[PDB]
């Protein structure tokens, strides 16, 4: 068959990810510009909410050194790529889990709906990708929203998980902190209410 | 806005490392039990960020002079270097490519590394750079020594420059470590041996290139990149 | 006094390298064009110092201390460590070894020496020891980086630490470099290349030898010596 | 036939030599300890002398980074291998030449006459091994003194040099300096004048 | 009076089997499934018991006599000999050396054996021994059995003698079998193949040794026994 | 690089183990002299305890054919190594589960306080090899005492054990038996509330 | 390591070289335009000069098939590659010796000062490349000047050579002829005087 030039392989992150890709996170000096959790400017358009949740391994306890990236459309349902300090809106973002704050947080908006290829709308979601010590290839999941039921219901991408009791672990729960309105995810890499991680 | 008008080969997840690999002892908590759900390709994964308008500093790929204290760090100065590419052959330009290492002795810049060998006053181990309009990346640095590390009860990671590429989707995001030609502690890595082909492995090592050195000055090492193949659609929904 | 009562092997002045090796320029004006006068043995040359009551600092063997001004020195931390025997497999002991190397960055702490990788103001580079009973010797050091030299345009030393072993007699004494295994620099220097046989290049290759690392703390690498094999007398003068 | 194992083979010693075996002429700190160029204490028996010397290249030029040791008898005959700081009388030393210094000196007593394995005189010599940039294995020859004349006419190792004209680049030459007795040994390690250079 | 002088070479845990190794059945529910912690040597694990003067029977090292009953067991007569060493090729003197076998029927002295083949009443199948000063052992005995069990539906061991050998410290214990070379059982056994390498398992094969036999009486094999290379400490604090 | 002799691999000691390590245990005749489960004759210095406990597998099952060999100090930190049943002290022992007596038990003194190689104290430890059909290579443990709290906190073993659960596992749990000071110690090979295993 | 595609590797340009490369010295027909020994016209800017000089082989005996190529500033500092026969100045030019007329010569200005790439300057230099019979890969040397001995004192590229007597081979020496400003530059290809030859 065609054989084409093999991908580069894979490697975990490592212990030390924070030094190169969240130097706040780190505790060490930032650049001018960095690529951090603030994907949305305060006059964005769109309902504002803080994401945040903590990352649990096979034995219930915390990972205190992970490493996330999330890619989410605007409250317009429009994938924002050009990043840029400067813009009102970024679809891309990054937050970690460190030893001094063992749950990441993102201030972002509500995504609107997006079709899939079929022209299917999915319901509205967040792409995240899991790195970290004892990963040795990136996890791919979908944060979606429990006040989002109907939507959800008629996801091609989560009628896609066999279990419905699988599914149930892509949906976040709204909450409030701080008096603001807010999602929690918490991923479980293994085990009992193991997050669904997809591949494509 | 982003469209999706690609997509891209899928991954051959036994070229990759598999999540759990035994001898990496964090990896056994840290693997999926459960099998991962394969998803069709749409705009959320076959579109990503592009980077042509972040703002990068002076000296944000040049290690030598981003951590200035007063003086040159110590170690064996090196370029790494290279092209991205994806399967087809096709250049990836203007590109995210980010790097992160310890120094000269295995220490890295960080609260959580408590190694005996000193911190260099003069490094800090970080950088970033854009690929040129043809594909090419370049690095100057030092060349970071090989550390201790509590998995087995001897263990030592091999000299590695650690590298996250994003490329056009966050279908093609990739982080993985670069190695350097004949360092005799890679086949003995429990993380290098987590990808189980040698054939990939050696697609992990930076060759010396002595093309590429500043006579009287530095040596240089050549490590290419290759991303998932994008191609256009065809005949979907039809 | 010394006695006149051994007999040393002969050099294979083909397995050493020869004096006239153009491509390592420097030999081209410093190498005898009349034939070396073969002499026999007598007790000139089968006797030689011992060093057994030389007093040695508490730290001479250890590089990593030695030139102590604050902190320990930036680098990969090694153990090098051997034994000393002669060309019939005996023991050589307590036979003098000094050693003398770079820093991490390839900077000799030497006048002459300017090039701009910095020194490092922890390190000296300059080791000595006597083998044990068993002929065993052991150093702590950092190991040294390449380095650019006037030689080509493009030249480069493999990292290396030189040696300098007494043995039992001035005809034994020998001095060398010691280079490290897999080092991608070795095939190309032409001061290792001085060397014709590359089995006798292999002879100089250190391996990487884990059994005698302190985890969590340093690696170590061994290297062997062999001198000139020693023999009694016989049926001379008769 | 019988090959036992090979010998470590030699390498140039390099233009640092000094900082490993000439830590004074190097410019840096010395141990407390150093094997330099003061074999005789000055109330060792014998006659007191002062050799020095310069090396020269296959051009006529200095060579200016030279490492020497030498080896010869006490003024008795005798090889004192014990080496000790604290000896009135060593058999062994070392010395240099150097940027600021391009002419070796070694303060020591004139050997006396030791005999070959045949029981035949040899003439007082000094056993010199020189090391060098340039050098991939070190050079033996012997320093004799001419005003040794009968002595170094019947010695069985200066007559295996086939040609008279070869021998007489062995021979030290009488001088004075600062007053003092003293022998000059200058080596050409290349063309005219080319010093006879040894192997056993 | 014990002291920590010594460093010993840490173990390759891919050259011993592995905890998993499922097709040898009890090694599923008896494996850990977390990482072993690794530990940095002390004189916890860096001493261990000499048994130098341990009190040792006559025959305790002779199975031929050491279960007497009237008569000789019935089965082929072997010397069982080696050397132990360490990984550097050092003799380890005075080192108490355990075994137990079963009988030439392949049925063992233990009342949960209940295999068809019957006990002999002159065998019990236990030795033991110090090597001498220059590190050797030997045993005399039958050659043992093989015999069938409980794993597959017709798995059998090879012909073995179980083995205990406790070295200078509690980090070079090691239990272990011995089986015999070119008994066409080895290769299909699933607890020989709980070792991965086919050269490690090959270390476990004693060689006929014709050389040691006595002649018109027994036979010989030879079984060397290598241990966690020892060394001095250095540059530790 | 450098490699040396392959150890000799490990077997399992199999389902047989005690009738060449624990003949009393066995069932069988036993010699004029064993290894066996009492390390202090009353006599002995320090405080006499009682220790005890069961081996459960990974589903929660005794393993009831365990053969367990013990090392520590004695009360005054430490270690006797000269193997000797005059001894009123021996810091060795043997021990078993069996399928009449499924608990094993040890007749012992608190062993002292003893340094590691840098010099810290480690908290009162026993040394702890486990053996068993379905072990391929033996579990090595160390049992500590749920009465040295302070002394376990500061332990540099037990703070290599990354999760604080997990050191839980080695804490042995002060009784009394028939009135005398005893500790359970349960070894869980495999699951829920699994023992900490060491490597060295 | 990294291997690029070899260089074609050189050959001598043989006995009969100027047929190709220098066809009015080699007694044939020329083409319309031809690249010769004239750099410049009598109006280009600076000081005009003629260079001449001889070839010596390795017996001192005159090479008389030599090939010589030119290269350097003009009177400003400036490179000029671009090649016209219309330009009042070319940098480039050709030369050769020949059975007729053994020294070759050259009609040009006096080069200005250009800088290293460490922004150093250089004194003022021709760069030659000597082809010929016998001379299996072109030799390179530079021509400076005898009255500029204040820069050519100072001159990075003169002070990469380790013997001053060396540097001295390098210096071309100022006379008339026929009025006019001239300067000898000798070449010795080897033995006494040799030439200094570079590679870069
Ligand atoms: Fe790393
Ligand atoms: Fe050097
Ligand atoms: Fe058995």
């Amino acid at each position: 068959p065609i054989e084409l030039l093999p991908e580069t392989p894979s490697q975990t992150a490592g212990p030390y990810v924070h030094i190169g890709l969240a130097l706040e996170a780190a505790g060490n000096p930032t650049r001018d510009q960095e690529i951090w959790n603030r994907l949305a400017k305060p006059d964005a358009p769109g309902e504002h909410i803080l994401l945040l949740g903590q990352v649990y391994d096979g034995n219930g306890h915390l990972v205190r050194d992970s490493f996330l990236e999330v890619w989410q459309a605007d409250a317009n349902g429009e994938y924002q790529d050009a990043y840029n300090l400067e813009n009102a809106f970024n679809s891309f973002g990054r937050t970690a889990t460190t030893f001094d704050a063992g749950e990441w947080t993102l201030h972002t908006v509500k995504p609107g709906v997006v079709n899939n290829a079929a022209g299917v709308p999915m319901a509205p979601h967040i792409n995240i990708s899991l790195f970290a010590r004892g990963i040795n290839i990136h996890l791919h999941t979908r944060l979606y929203f429990d006040d989002e039921a109907q939507a959800n219901a008629k996801c091609p991408v989560l009628n896609l998980i066999e279990q419905p009791q699988r599914r149930e672990t892509l949906i976040a729960k709204r909450c409030e902190v701080d008096g603001k309105t807010a999602y929690r995810f918490d991923i479980r890499i293994q085990g009992e209410g193991e997050t669904v991680f997809f591949d494509f | 806005p982003a469209q999706d008008n690609s997509r891209f080969v899928i991954r051959d997840r036994n070229w990759h490392p598999k999540a759990l690999t035994p001898d990496y002892k964090t990896s056994i908590a840290r693997s999926p039990r459960q099998a991962l759900v394969s998803i069709p390709q749409s705009i959320s994964e076959t579109t990503g960020p592009n980077f042509s308008h972040l703002g990068f500093g002076a000296h944000d790929h040049d290690l030598l002079l981003n951590f200035n204290n007063g003086g040159l760090p110590i170690g064996e100065r090196i370029i790494v270097a290279g092209r991205v590419v994806d399967q087809y052959g096709k250049p990836v330009p203007n590109t995210l490519v980010e790097m992160w290492q310890a120094n000269a002795g295995g220490r890295y810049r960080h609260k959580n590394d408590r190694y005996l060998a000193p911190l260099d006053p003069n490094f800090g181990g970080v950088g970033r750079c854009l690929t040129d309009s043809d594909g090419y990346y370049s690095f100057r640095t030092i060349k970071p020594g090989p550390y201790p590390w509590r998995n087995g009860p001897n263990d030592w990671r091999p000299a590695h420059i650690h590298f996250g590429i994003s490329g056009p989707s966050i279908a093609t995001k990739l982080i993985t470590q670069l190695y350097f030609e004949g360092d005799p502690l890679i086949p003995m890595c429990p993380i290098v041996k987590s990808i189980a082909n040698p054939e990939a492995v050696q697609q992990l090592i930076a060759k010396l290139d002595m093309n590429n050195a500043n006579p009287m000055d530095c040596l240089a090492y050549r490590f290419d990149i290759v991303l998932r193949g994008q191609r256009k659609t065809h005949f979907e929904n039809c």
